[PDB]
């Protein structure tokens, strides 16, 4: 049997902070 | 064989491959710390980040 | 002119480090002009050490 | 929608800012954009060429 | 050479002054950095090859 993982799974991709900003 | 020219003598080699990543220090230089002045201007170095 | 070891001819130009360069004898970093050495055994060398 | 004429030119100049902030991060072929990564590794003749 | 051994260098102080000044070593070549800068750096992970 499946499931759909929908917008599951992300992490942030490095240690460095980020606020109020779009990142790529 | 110690008859060969320097080109067929054996070398020992040692490679220090560094990372400094997006990530905290580990190894550091010897260098020695100094006080942190709040609230002024500074010329500054954190573990290497100048 | 003066007298170094074969391996110290290396420090005989702009922007270099080690013994010679920094405590001997140091080239500013717009040296214009030519840097001329020979090996002088046949010369320079004694039996004991010169 | 009405006043779309004012609000392009709005968007078309922060646009042109934003292109010329962002482009600080490029390397342009240098081993970091960061100037002081460059000043703190690298000696003069090498650090002047990056 | 065909089977390299790799040490872990880490959570220490290095002082590379020791190494690149040594009368020891025929070639001394690096990359990405200085010779005399490295003690004035910290790394993540260093690794001896």
């Amino acid at each position: 049997a499946y499931t759909n993982s929908f917008t599951r799974g992300v992490y942030y991709p490095d240690k460095v902070f980020r606020s109020s900003v779009l990142h790529s | 064989q110690p008859t060969n020219g320097v080109g067929y003598q054996p070398y020992r080699v040692v490679v220090l491959s560094f990372e400094l990543l997006h990530a905290p220090a580990t190894v550091c230089g010897p260098k020695k710390s100094t006080n942190l002045v709040k609230n002024k201007c500074v010329n500054f170095n954190f573990n290497g980040l100048t | 002119s003066f007298v170094i070891r074969g391996d110290e001819v290396r420090q005989i130009a702009p922007g270099q480090t080690g013994k010679i360069a920094d405590y001997n004898y140091k080239l500013p970093d717009d040296f214009t002009g030519c840097v001329i050495a020979w090996n002088s055994n046949n010369l320079d060398s004694k039996v004991g050490g010169n | 929608s009405a006043l779309g004429k004012l609000q392009d030119v709005v968007n078309q100049n922060a646009q042109a800012l934003n292109t010329l902030v962002k482009q600080l991060s490029s390397n342009f072929g240098a081993i970091s954009s960061v100037l002081n990564d460059i000043l703190s590794r690298l000696d003069k003749v090498e650090a002047e060429v990056q | 050479v065909y089977a390299w051994n790799r040490k872990r260098i880490s959570n220490c102080v290095a002082d590379y002054s020791v190494l690149y000044n040594s009368a020891s070593f025929s070639t001394f070549k690096c990359y990405g950095v200085s010779p005399t800068k490295l003690n004035d750096l910290c790394f993540t992970n260093v690794y001896a090859d």
